[PDB]
RNA sequence: CCCGGGUAGUCCUGGCUGUAAAGGAUGCGGGCUAGGUGUCGGGCGAGCUUCGAGCUCGCCCGGUGCCGUAGGGAAGCCGUUAA
RNA sequence: GAGUGGUGGCCACUAUUAUUGGGCCUAAAGCGGCCGUAGCCGGGCCCGUAAGUCCCUGGCGAAAUCCCACGGCUCAACCGUGGG
């Protein structure tokens, strides 16, 4: 069920099983890349740079591509971007959950009385924190970060 | 051979009026194993005198409850006895029943011929870790049986070892030829009725445990008759 | 030792006193068709096992 | 249900109508896909399958 | 969330058995499900399986005979020695050497009887019969 | 702790009053002529931890355990309660 | 399409059955109408029908027993009944008929016939009882439950009722060997439909 | 208890109190176990349409009711929204 | 039966302490509801270590007590010799 609300919601992807790309893709892997890194300047995020590319240019995915600089994994769009020097400074979904808390925020300063927006807030800083907690763990940020609301206006 | 006997002179005196009675008087069927799994409905008394003719000794007939029930009428008390009895022979076959009457004698004939129509065929052996024998002496594995409130499990006990559990489901498994078992009771055991009930569910509950070809020889497993 | 009938459908055993019936073949007539009061119920089709022919 | 879930959307194989281009795009866009030659919008999203404004020569699997 | 896939494998066997299902599906995929699957075979309690791909842990598909009263798995997964299986039997089966303990030891998950006759232990991990 | 008591080598019944029990333990005394009740229960102790050992033994597997069993056999047949091919069962 | 015309199958309307539906009926269902009526498969029933009617000339005649509480299909019943030999029970069915010795009437069919399972259930319920085979003839919303043989079938119109057990009957006399062949039947199909 | 008046209160701003038959008298997450029939949201296919974000039928997902099979329960009853 | 009764205490009875192995709609029992710290429980595959786990093998865990066979007090209780 859902973190909070406790519900089944269950839309989603299906893929289909697949090991390798299918024939009918026009780019190769070095195109798809330059498209990748080519989104990435326009400043889109990674879901979108996906997206774009499953909608306009008609490629299933990124992740069915052997990696040439690694046979042992397969391509992604957040290596591609740390190949080319473009991955995000802090995960991308940390960093939007931070940025709607520090709206909610703003939002609360200008009407105290919504409770219930500073409950949905409450649970916004949860997940805030158990990201922080995980990649702590995995060690994707330094072990003394810590969440400010405060400070997280600095990083929004 | 006065069971034998007996037995002649009730298919001799009698006029079958079901379908299985046809089949018994006119001789289709000829061993009592022949009447269980295919479904028949057996609503002649005569039939199992004909077939188990020693269901009718005193020493194979056993009276389990007599209870006293009252209705409160405008007038008074309409007093009735319920009699819950139980008969078979000592090899393979029992059957429990429960009789009404306004009178103790009329309520014991009653639930005699209830017993007689409900009758059953069960299956005996050995599967206990202390005997490993091969004879039809006890249960030939552990099964359960629930009626309401009571829960019993019989498991297989070592021969030469008497009927550990209560007065009703011993003489049950008395009559239903068990010699040696271990009981484990949960509920009001109190409940005459719902005990005999159970001890009966649980006896006839080892047809519905799938065995393989080799557990038979492995067990002594034999269906009714020894 | 007497055969004991064992339901067509799923296999099991029969016991004594359930609503289980047994029939030939509706459509080669040499096969003998048991159903177990559980199959009964559950309206499981039942495969003959000279035809082939499945129904319930 | 299903033992293996199966995409109900396809990839179509478009012409577009003001330059011809040939394309590639998904049966179930997210965005407005144009094309890239001439910018001319080939699909509307909508909740779920869009509504194509190209010609449709293939459906591949 | 799903904490024991063989667990739930076993307890959906069972649940599909008592109604008489002769098809059986298991999801996800684990070669600890497929190692005890292939004893039940060995041992004759299930029919012929086999295992489908399908982008994830896998799916097994799984045919019934109609002749498992009962199976579930064992947790906590004691620890047993050679010597300590008879409490165990007794605790789990209806009869001696009735059903078959699934254990898994160091030279892989086996029978128990197939344990004792090795003269190794392991830990206790399902048990069917 | 505590130090050895001698314990009693024979039991008594559970319950006091039961009628099958009552009677067969009546023709037993009055057919074998014993003084007491604790003499038949004495002996019908003897017989059930001959039985206690020949159960535990059944299900054992052990050297010392194919020991006890010879020895168990030796000892009964000694006493002369089966014969000289008499088996565990 | 063997033992009668598609035409004159349809012209019964054997095919039409009712708003509902089961997963029980669902492989005998054809497909539904845009009004949402659920249209029965004519193959399957003629199928089916030629199965019904070997197993049923395999029974001694006297021991085939139908039943229908329907007015439309009472009937047909009787028809089937007196010209297959086959005992009939239009209308009511007492209770106690086959679970009752006491019972004037007590009787133990070896083959029992349904026109309908819901309208039916006390005759269903005792056959189940009694333990003996039972075919039944199935609409869309009836339930395979403890059903035999199941007769894909309009088991709610007079003319599909009529048609189905003339039809039947003509099987079963054919199976049994009485006539030689199908055209040997005399009878006509209006009489086994009920007069309006 | 019925009738005529009536203060606190019921209302707004800032705080405290943390109590209810706050009861689905049923804690929460996961897998499995016949069906039928209404209604809400979304999606898909088909037929109408005055072309309406309109109407009718079927299917998938998620909610919300009723009846009900195996099974459960002391029973009342619960039964894929399990007890 | 040379014992047999009365009173207090412990165990079984008691699945009325429930790991084996109890219950929480109406009988005692689900916090009025949520978020979260420690703890407990944790998706699939590959490789490495042997901490846990299993097997084997040395040093131990006194004697008496406990079980078995034999021998000595008449058998026994009791002791002695071997095995556990
Ligand atoms: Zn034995
Ligand atoms: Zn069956
Ligand atoms: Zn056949
Ligand atoms: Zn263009």
């Amino acid at each position: 069920a859902r973190m909070h609300a406790r519900k089944r919601g269950k839309s989603g992807s299906k893929r289909p099983p697949r090991t390798a790309p299918p024939i009918w893709v026009e780019y190769t892997v070095e195109e798809i890349e330059n498209l990748v890194v080519k989104l990435r300047k326009e400043g889109y995020s990674t879901a979108m740079i996906g997206t774009i590319l499953r909608d306009q240019y008609g490629i299933p995915s990124v992740k069915l591509f052997k990696d040439p600089d690694n046979p042992n994994r397969n391509l992604t769009i957040t290596r591609i971007l740390e190949k080319h020097g473009l991955a995000p400074e802090i995960p991308e979904d940390l960093m939007f959950l931070i940025r709607r808390a520090v709206n909610l925020r703003k939002h609360l300063e200008q009407h105290p009385k919504d409770l219930h927006s500073m409950r949905g807030l409450q649970l916004i800083e949860s997940k805030i924190r158990r990201l922080v907690k995980y990649y702590k763990r995995k060690g994707k940020l330094p072990k003394n970060w810590r969440y400010d609301p405060e400070t997280a206006k600095l990083l929004v | 051979q006065e069971w034998k006997e007996y037995a002649k002179r009730v298919l001799d005196e009698w006029e079958p009026k079901t379908k299985l009675g046809m089949m018994v008087k006119e001789g289709q069927i000829t061993d009592i194993h022949e009447i269980f799994r295919r479904g028949y409905q057996i609503k002649e008394p005569e039939i199992i005198d004909v077939l188990l003719p020693e269901v009718n000794a005193r020493e194979n007939q056993e009276v389990l409850d007599i209870a006293l029930t009252v209705r409160m009428t405008d007038s008074g008390r309409r007093v009735r006895f319920r009699v819950l009895a139980a008969v078979g022979n000592r090899d393979g076959y029992v059957g429990l029943g429960i009789g009404h009457g306004k009178e103790v004698g009329i309520a014991i004939r009653k639930a005699i011929n209830y017993a007689k129509l409900n009758i059953i065929e069960i299956k005996r052996g050995c599967g206990s870790w202390e005997c490993r024998c091969r004879r039809p002496h006890s249960v030939p594995f552990a099964v359960e049986g629930k009626e309401g409130s009571v829960r019993v499990r019989l498991i297989p006990g070592p021969r030469g070892l008497g009927l550990v559990i209560g007065d009703v489901g011993k003489k049950i498994l008395r009559l239903a030829g068990v010699q040696d078992v271990w009981s484990q009771t949960f509920g009001e055991t109190r409940t005459t009725v719902n005990f005999a009930k159970a001890v009966f569910n649980a006896l006839y509950n080892t047809n519905r445990v799938a065995i393989s070809p080799e557990m038979i020889e492995r067990y002594g497993i034999v269906v009714g008759r020894a | 030792k007497f055969e004991i009938p064992v339901c067509t459908s799923c296999g099991r055993e029969i016991t004594p006193r359930e609503h289980a019936t047994h029939f030939i073949c509706p459509n080669c007539g040499e096969a003998v068709i048991w159903r177990c009061e559980s199959c009964r119920v559950l309206a499981k089709p039942y495969k003959c096992p000279n035809c082939g022919w499945e129904g319930p | 249900k299903p033992i293996i879930p199966m995409p109900r959307s396809r990839f179509l194989r478009v012409k577009c109508i003001d330059c011809g281009n040939e394309q590639i795009v998904f049966s179930h866009p997210a965005t407005k896909v144009r094309c890239l030659i001439c910018g001319a919008t080939l699909v509307e999203p909508t909740g779920g399958k869009g509504i194509v404004k190209a010609k449709i020569l293939e459906v591949l699997e | 969330t799903l904490l024991d896939p063989l667990a739930n494998a076993l307890s959906h066997i069972t649940n599909s058995e008592r109604v008489g299902k002769r098809e059986v599906y298991i999801k996800p995929a684990s070669k600890l499900i497929g190692e005890v699957l292939r004893v039940m075979q060995k041992y004759g309690y299930i029919g012929e399986f086999e295992f489908i791909d399908d982008g994830r842990a896998g799916v097994y598909r799984v045919q019934l005979l109609g002749r498992i009263n009962k199976a579930g798995a064992i947790k906590p997964r004691f620890p047993v020695k050679v010597s300590e299986f008879e409490k165990w039997e007794k605790r789990f089966l209806p009869a001696f050497e009735f059903g078959i303990l699934i254990v898994s030891t160091s030279q892989g998950v086996m029978s128990h009887k197939e344990a004792i006759e090795k003269g190794i232990g392991g830990r206790l991990i399902a048990y069917v019969y | 702790g505590d130090p050895k008591r001698q314990r009693k080598k024979y039991e008594t019944p559970p319950h006091p009053w039961i009628k099958e029990r009552l009677d067969r333990e009546r023709v037993l005394m009055d057919k074998y002529e014993l003084k007491n009740k604790k003499e038949l229960w004495k002996h019908e102790t003897q017989l059930k931890n001959f039985r206690r050992r020949a159960r535990r033994l059944l299900a054992a597997r052990g050297k010392q355990a194919e020991i006890e069993r010879e020895q168990l056999l030796a000892r009964l047949k000694r006493l002369g309660l089966l014969p000289e091919d008499a088996v565990l069962d | 399409e063997y033992l009668v015309p598609l035409d004159q199958y349809l012209a019964a309307g054997v095919h039409i059955g009712t708003q509902q539906k089961t997963k029980d009926m669902k492989k005998f269902i054809y497909r539904v109408r845009q009004d949402g009526l659920y249209v029965l498969d004519v193959r399957k029933t003629d199928e089916r029908l030629k199965v019904a009617g070997k197993f049923l000339a395999k029974f001694e005649p006297q021991s085939i027993l139908a039943v229908s509480v329907r007015l439309y299909g009472q009937k047909p019943v009787k028809k089937f009944g007196e010209v297959t030999g086959a005992r009939a029970i239009p209308g009511r069915f007492l209770p106690g008929t086959m679970t009752n010795p006491a019972v004037k009437n007590f009787f133990e069919p070896d083959v029992l016939i349904v026109t309908d399972p819901r309208a039916d259930h006390q005759a269903m319920r005792e056959a189940v009882e009694i333990g003996i085979p039972i075919v039944a003839l199935v609409d869309t919303e009836n339930l395979l439950s403890y059903v035999d043989l199941a007769i894909p079938t309009n088991n709610k119109g007079r003319k599909a009722l009529a048609l189905i057990y003339w039809i039947l009957a003509r099987e079963i006399l054919y199976n049994r060997g009485e006539i030689q062949s199908r055209e040997d039947f005399k009878i006509p199909v209006e009489e086994f439909e009920m007069k309006i």
